[PDB]
RNA sequence: CCUGGUGUCUUGGGUG
DNA sequence: GGATTACACCCAAGACACCAGGCACGAG
DNA sequence: CTCGTGCCTGGTGTCTTGAATCC
């Protein structure tokens, strides 16, 4: 899904198929963040919570 | 107008290098050497042509 | 063919650096035309 | 007394050279050749000495009192770097660069060659000539059982097992002390001999796994 | 034969004894392609076997090597390596057999060779286009350059045909600017231009009007001599022929204090060799390349007096296809000096243990082998190490998907200009192409119009010698060097024999 | 390559055998010994290699206490120490050992 | 000599297209992949 | 008795 | 002095060197 | 049985000099 694919669905207006295409459908990831520093350094253990 | 020009030229006598200052007068064809270490000078006519290391050239083989 | 195949490189690039400089301008609810910052670029879309 | 011969401005200058890394001991055999075949001709090598130190990769140091000499010296030798690079040294900096510089029995080094390598060894005790050091080390053996070694195919360690030995394939010597497959194992660790050059005795840091063992 | 003896020296004093430890390099010999076992074993290969196995075809080269030992007080056929055998050549097991024993050799009678076997893959050379080498070619500079005409020559000796170096003469000052319109030249190893009149006068040739009348043969031509005008005011001053040495010495590349007493001794060897070595480099041959000299800047100004088109770069009399032949001897001889170095560097340890060295101890075969084989199996013409600014693509996997393909892969050739440089000329189809390129046979895309196919009728100059030329020419008429007058020939023709400039003769018509 | 103890000299090995140390051999008598003895007072294992050309005006050579010696390659550092014996023998002699080792 | 190596290695380490120096090279001869080359051009992480 | 990893960097030749 | 130079896709074809040290085998 | 030489494996470390237009 190339660079002149993306400009195609813009000019459609389809935001909502955009965002899933590049997200759902291929690499999304969740990370966590500190509010107050705003960096990726949260060390995060789910089952200690 | 007269050219004042540094080299990366050794000087044959203090061995200081990057410290020999070249000062050419085109208009009566007397160029210059400098030493801005041991102060020393040395003195040879220059053409149109020349540069730095004409005069540095010649300086070589004046002393030796 | 040596023309097309050299001057369709050309316009590829020219295509490329237009929509850069354009994607971000959208027509908004007060029928101003305007980019990102929220500058105007034109009263009215297309003047009608 | 060492502090009697110290440089004075009345000694020659020092200069160093850049020379291709590992070539430096050659360019100090050159100089040497050069210096002596042109002893006595009216065109002499004019430097001193020249020297080149482990330490100081890629540079050699020659002794001279004119830097005619350097170049000299140097001369057409395929090992120097062209670029009219030497450096002059202080007088006050010549005894440093002249510099010559442990191990001790009960104390531990690390092996740096063979299957014990890595391991790290109790010195036991050093040859009367001073050369090699017997060393006590947890063994990495098989018992001979797949017989009909390297580091990257060893085996683990585990202290010498003389009733293993004895029921799988032994010499014994003395109380808690085996010879197996000519090699010395007593309360089972190894004591082999090992060049003192084939052990590190600096720097050493103890692993978790050794602060576990020992 | 190029580099054909290696020298070493000391003057043992450790009785003064110089001991050169010398070696020379004698006869070749070759060897039919053979297969040797990790058993020992060996056997004549044939291909099917080569190919199926993965191996390569190649054959032992042998080498005679004679020491010497000379001393004062005051071997046999050794193994280089092995090099890939053309199938179907005369030195490939094929070659012979006749129509019965092909088939038995699993060989098929259509197949018509012209290809290696390198590890099992089939790799045909493919014909690398070049400019010609020892000629003159003019041409025009852009609007934003103090220069606006440019004579340029690669010169390349005949022997061999390597390159050697390159040469330009730049026409300053541009249409009303550049005030004084000098001529400078560039040297090779020389940091900057230096002008026309100077190069004259440090070649032995030092008054004026003799300069004038090695360049300009028509005393009349007064726009010409006009604009040589400010070429002579320029370099007046320099009026002795060790001054102008000495001049060119002080930019030359080298190293700060020689003296001008050598100084100019340096200089005179960037004279002899290396600028236009292609006329001559023995002593005291000064004349020819004087008289050459003059011949550029009589073209050069030529051009910029409007008398002549500048010229066409793609003109296919001014090109060349370097084949299978001299492709392989420029990397062979970049390979065997790397040989060479390794025995030097090793005659130097193992003569200071005073040991008789066994000979086949000093020649390791894996830096010929393997060089051959990495950049025929690549494509990657170089040492190794240097696989980048090294031209990619000389050796492809010879496509064999059907029989007209393979005949077209065997016929291709390739301009090496890139995919950098957009425009039209390497790439159209020009006129002088009739009957020696296919005006049609030409690849989509990116390599459109560079890469070409030889038509059918098509040959390559195998290349043949130029001294029995010379003898012809001699014997029926021409007239040499030291003969010639621009006034006494003022209509006479000149004669070139591979770009040199060798003589004159009066009435070219019958000869 | 060794090179001598006493000296600090650095020779090929077999030269210590066949005419000794240059400059130690009238108290060390290595040419008159075994490859034992040639091997408890020289070392395979040095370093600093020095060209000594000129011993009696170099500083180099000075401080390194070779400026008495012949021109020559000698080893800053020497690793090993000479025999207790051998140390007593010297002494006997009037020669002062001073270890090269560092 | 040693601390402007220690400068040499973290700058080719970030960016090895300085101008006017040579590049840092692999024992294999290419150049080494630095991080400013991983973010640029058509295969960097932007672009692709 | 559910989970289940096979490379990269280039170069060259091709398709629209 | 650098940076710019269409898009996507297919497939076949490749890979560190030298020196030193240690161990094993053969010959005396 | 001992010594020397050759081969293999592991560890550490580079260098003889030799495509064109624009801002
Ligand atoms: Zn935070
Ligand atoms: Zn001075
Ligand atoms: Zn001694």
């Amino acid at each position: 899904f190339g660079e002149m694919e993306r400009d195609c669905m813009i000019a459609h207006g389809a935001a909502g198929f955009l965002k899933e295409r590049l997200m759902e459908a291929s690499d999304a990831f969740r990370v966590h963040v500190c509010g107050i520093c705003g960096l990726m350094s949260v060390i995060a253990n789910l089952k200690k919570n | 107008i007269k050219q004042k020009l540094e080299t990366q030229f050794t000087c044959l006598f203090c061995n200081h290098d990057n410290s020999v200052v070249c000062t050419l007068d085109k208009k009566n064809s007397i160029g210059l050497l400098e030493c801005k270490k041991c102060n020393l000078s040395f003195q040879a006519p220059i053409n149109s042509l020349s540069q730095p290391i004409d005069i540095y050239s010649d300086w070589i083989d004046a002393c030796e | 063919l040596i023309d097309t195949a050299v001057k369709t490189a050309e316009t590829g690039y020219i295509q490329r650096r237009l929509v850069k400089a354009l994607e971000d301008i959208m027509v908004h609810y007060d029928g101003t035309t305007r980019n990102s910052l929220g500058d105007i670029i034109q009263f009215l879309y297309g003047e009608d | 007394p060492q502090r009697l011969l110290i440089p004075t401005v009345d000694d020659p200058g020092i200069w160093g050279v850049k020379v291709r890394l590992g070539k430096e001991k050659d360019v100090v055999r050159q100089i040497l050749k050069k210096k002596l075949a042109r002893e006595g001709t009216k065109n002499p090598l004019e430097i001193y000495s020249a020297f080149q130190r482990d330490s100081f990769k890629g540079h050699v140091y020659i002794e001279a009192r004119k830097a005619e000499a350097i170049n000299d010296a140097l001369k057409g030798n395929v090992n120097v770097f062209s670029n009219n690079s030497k450096f002059l040294v202080g007088i006050v900096e010549y005894k440093d660069l002249l510099r010559p510089v442990k191990l001790t029995r009960g104390s531990y080094v690390r092996v740096k060659n063979g299957k014990f390598k890595g391991d790290l060894a109790q010195v036991d005790e050093v040859l009367e000539n001073g050369l090699e050091a017997r060393l006590k080390l947890v063994p990495r053996l098989d018992y001979g059982k797949d017989l009909s070694y390297t580091s990257k195919f060893r085996p683990a360690q585990r202290l010498f097992s003389e009733a293993e030995a004895r029921v799988h394939e032994i010499r014994r010597d003395r109380d808690g002390f085996v010879t197996y497959g000519g090699e010395e194992y007593y309360e089972g660790f190894l004591y082999k001999t090992f060049r003192l050059q084939n052990l590190i005795v600096n720097s050493i840091n103890p692993t978790l796994n050794e602060l576990s063992l020992f | 034969w190029e580099e054909p003896r290696l020298i070493l020296d000391q003057p043992a004093q450790h009785d003064n004894i110089n001991k050169r430890y010398e070696i020379r390099f004698g006869k070749i010999y070759l060897s039919r392609p053979t297969m040797t076992e990790a058993d020992g074993t060996t056997h004549a290969m044939f291909p099917q076997e080569a190919r199926l196995r993965n191996l390569t075809y190649s054959s032992p080269v042998y080498l005679d090597m004679e020491k010497s030992m000379f001393t004062s007080i005051d071997g046999n056929k050794v193994h280089i390596g092995k090099v890939p055998i053309m199938l179907r050549s005369k030195f490939c097991s094929l070659r012979t057999l006749d129509e019965v024993d092909l088939y038995k050799m699993k060989e098929c009678p259509y197949d018509m060779g012209g290809y290696f076997v390198i590890n099992g893959s089939e790799k045909v050379l493919i014909a690398q286009e070049r400019s010609a080498a020892n000629i003159v070619q003019v041409f025009k500079k852009a609007a934003p350059s103090p220069i606006s005409h440019v004579a340029e020559i690669r010169s390349a000796l005949e022997k061999g045909s390597r390159l050697i170096s390159t040469m330009q003469i730049k026409l300053y000052g541009r249409e009303d600017k550049g005030t004084g319109r000098t001529i400078k030249a560039t040297l090779p190893y020389v940091k900057q231009d230096i002008p026309i009149v100077i190069v004259f006068r440090a070649l032995g040739v030092v008054p004026d009007g003799e300069i004038l009348q090695h360049i300009c043969y028509d005393e009349n031509d007064w726009q010409m001599l006009e604009m040589l005008k400010p070429c002579i005011e320029e370099g007046f001053v320099i009026q002795d022929k060790e001054v102008a040495l000495d001049f060119i010495g002080r930019r030359g590349s080298a190293a700060l204090g020689i003296r001008r007493e050598k100084r100019i001794q340096y200089a005179k060897d960037i004279l002899q060799k290396e600028l236009l070595p292609h006329i001559t480099q023995e002593e005291g041959f000064e004349t020819r390349k004087t008289f050459f000299l003059g011949y550029m800047v009589n073209r050069l100004l030529l051009c910029a007096l409007e008398r002549k088109d500048q010229d066409d770069r793609d003109h296919f009399g001014k090109k060349r296809l370097d084949l299978a032949g001299p492709l392989l001897a420029n990397l062979f001889r970049i390979l065997f000096r790397k040989l060479t170095r390794e025995i030097y560097r090793y005659m130097q340890r193992c003569i200071e243990t005073d040991r008789d060295f066994n000979l086949n101890l000093a020649v390791k075969s894996t830096t010929i082998t393997s060089g051959l084989k990495y950049s025929l199996a690549t494509g990657n013409w170089g040492e190794q190490k240097k696989a980048m600014s090294s031209r990619a693509g000389v050796s492809q996997v010879l496509n064999r998907y059907t029989y007209s393909s393979t005949l077209s892969h065997l016929r291709r050739t390739n301009t090496p200009i890139g995919r950098d440089g957009k425009l039209a000329k390497p790439r159209q189809l020009h006129n002088t192409h009739w009957g020696l390129v296919c005006p049609a046979e030409t690849p989509e895309g990116q390599a459109c119009g560079l890469v070409k196919n030889l038509s059918l009728l098509s040959g390559i100059s195998i290349g043949s010698p130029s001294e029995p030329i010379i003898n012809f020419l001699e014997e029926w008429g021409m007239e040499p060097l030291e003969d010639y007058d621009p006034a006494q020939h003022t209509k006479s023709t000149r004669i070139f024999v591979n770009g040199v400039w060798t003589g004159i003769h009066r009435d070219p018509s019958m000869l | 390559e060794r090179a001598c103890m006493l000296c600090g000299i650095v020779l090929p090995g077999r030269v210590f055998m066949q005419n000794g140390c240059p400059n130690c051999d009238s108290v060390l008598n290595l040419r008159d010994s075994d490859q034992a003895t040639v091997n408890e007072c020289t070392s395979s294992s040095f370093e600093g290699l020095v060209a000594v050309g000129d011993n009696e005006h170099s500083w180099v050579a000075k401080w390194l206490r070779v400026d008495r010696f012949q021109p020559g390659l000698y080893a800053v550092r020497v690793d090993g120490r000479l025999p207790s014996d051998i140390v007593a023998a010297l002494e006997q002699y009037g020669v002062y050992y001073r270890p090269r080792d560092g | 000599e040693v601390e402007q190596l220690l400068q040499f290695h973290v700058a080719t380490y970030m960016d090895n297209d300085i101008a006017g120096q040579p590049q840092a090279l692999q024992k294999s001869g290419r150049p080494v992949k630095a991080i400013r080359a991983r973010l640029k051009g058509k295969e960097g992480r932007l672009r692709g």
